[PDB]
């Protein structure tokens, strides 16, 4: 075929957290921003032409959270089985020393949607120019998710993405550091 | 800690040719087991479990609503086709392409969107498909993509081998080449 | 040009 | 740049309510009656015995559908209409089709509507012609956009509209609910005497814009 445009939504509980965002090939072109009340565009770029009404968001995520409960009954209150990600920390490009880079840390075929991830600089939480994107959708029903860390490649230094989900015993910690 | 309920609604839009051929999946997804969905092609929800059997009869006797989801392939799917056309199917990023090394040759196309690329090797204007290894299309997350496409050689004094790339954000094919 | 949303639907009780 | 519903006179406001809440529609007749090459009348045939002239914006249109079962719809009036003889001559522009030209199935719009970006709920219109004038389904937009959103009420908030039909092919058309080009249905309706019909089948679906 040719293309796919996936309008994704889903509400949680008992962390009552939802998501609404809209799909296009496996890339996010934009969410609604549950708390601000806002849509977030992947890129800056689509947002200059193309528009969405945040309120048209909620109203659908308060009738997921209604089924949510209606589901959950009809079921017996069966939870859902916990399905650990798969974590692999790439490279945006091929790492040459001292040449910027971004470290991506791809977390895969998980649920439920909820994550906890630290990037670690030698040892120590980073912060500065981390970026992520929300759940993404797969046809199994399970989630994507991505981080990155823009970096300078260094021989003096050791990355670490940490990934913490309910159906791990031990957090995921995914390892980086140049080779040379 | 505290069990997971998870409910999820996915509406996909399937297109082919352009916008020729447009199928609608609207499906319903508690916990990781899709209960319930309605195909275009069928024209009326179907339960996919038992769960969703209550639903699935309860909505198709909603005519307002069954004609609503049918005319839905027109209203949603194509008017939302042409919304991001522009920035979506139109998209295109050059990739930035590399090459570098009994032996193993690198080629490295990174940056570009769509996935859709062809990178073949070279050894003196003679196509190798032969010990030719990769890492597949890798999604990067930000709507780039990138590859390495690697060739096992024996390289003898003069050899030239060229790696070409044909992707649709350049007309001609792009070629490096590496001199042994 | 809009985004338009598909309405979510109520399930039976 | 949309026309505002302040630009109307309450004349045409009233003129506009009155023929899309209630267009004139007759299924099936017959006409072998050009009238200035332009019309084709049909005696007796119109609202309360009237007889009704169809004016058609050229000879060729109106000749087309001479003597032939015809399907009419569209807006009607009296004011300004050309009178045939001693009874009284009622007035509709294009709105015509072959009445042997049914669709299988019957076929159903759907219509997207935003006001000031809000998204609303989506309206259906239906049509089993085959073929259908772009008339017939502006009416039916604008009766729901009439009843839902008082588009044609002097006090109402919406003061500019735009419905749009989409073809599946990358086809468009388009009017401003403001525009009228005039108070009086003779002027109002001149803009459907081409008589411009599309393919059911080829229709894709209508989006609405309106605005307080
Ligand atoms: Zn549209």
């Amino acid at each position: 075929e040719e293309h796919v445009i996936i309008q994704a939504e889903f509400y949680l509980n008992p962390d009552q957290s939802g998501e609404f965002m809209f799909d296009f090939d496996g890339d996010e072109i934009f969410h609604v921003d549950m708390a601000k009340k806002e849509t977030v565009w992947r890129l800056e770029e689509f947002g200059r032409f193309a528009s969405f009404e945040a309120q048209g968001a909620l109203a659908n995520i308060a009738v997921d959270k209604a089924n949510l409960e209606i589901m959950t009954k009809r079921s017996n209150y069966t939870p859902i089985t916990n399905v650990p990600p798969e974590v692999t920390v790439l490279t945006n490009s091929p790492v040459e020393l001292r040449e910027p880079n971004v470290l991506i840390c791809f977390i895969d075929k998980f649920t439920p949607p909820v994550v906890n991830v630290t990037w670690l600089r030698n040892g120590k939480p980073v912060t500065t120019g981390v970026s992520e994107t929300v759940f993404l959708p797969r046809e199994d029903h399970l989630f994507r998710k991505f981080h990155y860390l823009p970096f300078l490649p260094s021989t003096e230094d050791v990355y670490d993405c940490r990934v913490e989900h309910w159906g791990l015993d031990e957090p995921l910690l995914k390892h980086w550091e140049f080779d040379a | 800690t505290r069990p997971r309920f998870l409910w999820q609604l996915k509406f996909e839009c399937h297109f082919f040719n352009g916008t020729e051929r447009v199928r609608l999946l609207e499906r319903c997804i508690y916990n990781q087991e899709e209960s319930v969905r309605f195909d275009s092609d069928v024209g009326e929800y179907r339960a996919v479990t038992e769960l969703g059997r209550p639903d699935a009869e309860y909505w198709n006797s909603q005519k307002d609503l069954l004609e609503q989801r049918r005319a839905a392939v027109d209203t949603y799917c194509r008017h939302n086709y042409g919304v991001g056309e522009s920035f979506t199917v139109q998209r295109r990023v050059e990739p930035k392409v590399t090459v570098y090394p009994h032996n193993l040759l690198v080629c490295s196309v990174s940056g570009f969107y769509p996935g859709s690329i062809e990178v073949r090797w070279f050894r003196n204007g003679q196509e190798e498909k032969a010990g030719v290894v990769s890492t597949g299309l890798i999604q990067n997350g930000d709507w780039t993509f990138q590859t390495l496409v690697m060739l096992e050689t024996v390289p003898r004094s003069g050899e030239v081998y060229t790696c070409q790339v044909e992707h649709p954000s350049v007309t001609s094919p792009l070629t490096v080449e590496w001199r042994a | 040009p809009k985004y338009v949303k598909q309405n979510t639907l109520k399930l039976a009780t | 740049d949309l026309h505002d519903k302040s630009e109307l006179t309450d004349l045409a406001l009233a003129n506009a309510y009155g023929q899309y809440n209630h267009p004139f529609i007759k299924e099936n007749i017959k006409s072998d009656e050009i009238s200035g090459e332009k019309d084709l009348i049909f005696r007796n045939q119109g609202d309360s015995g009237n007889d009704l002239r169809v004016k058609f914006a050229t000879a060729d249109l109106a000749q087309k559908f001479k003597n032939k079962n015809v399907d009419i719809y569209g807006a009607s009036f009296y004011y300004k209409c050309e009178k045939i003889s001693e009874n009284i001559s009622e007035c509709l522009y294009g709105g015509t089709t072959l009445n042997s030209e049914k669709l299988a199935q019957e076929r159903v719009i759907g219509a997207n509507v935003w006001v000031d970006g809000i998204q609303k709920e989506t309206e259906l219109i239906r049509t089993n012609k085959k073929n259908v004038t772009l008339q017939e389904l502006d009416i039916k937009i604008r009766k729901i956009l009439s009843d839902k959103y008082k588009i044609y009420y002097k006090d109402s908030e919406i003061s500019k509209g735009l419905i749009e039909f989409d073809m599946k092919t990358p086809r468009d058309y388009s009017f401003d609910i403001y525009d009228l080009k005039g108070e009086n249905d003779y002027e109002i309706d001149k803009i459907y005497e081409d008589n411009k019909t599309l393919k059911s089948d080829d229709i894709s679906h209508i989006d609405v814009n309106l605005y307080t």
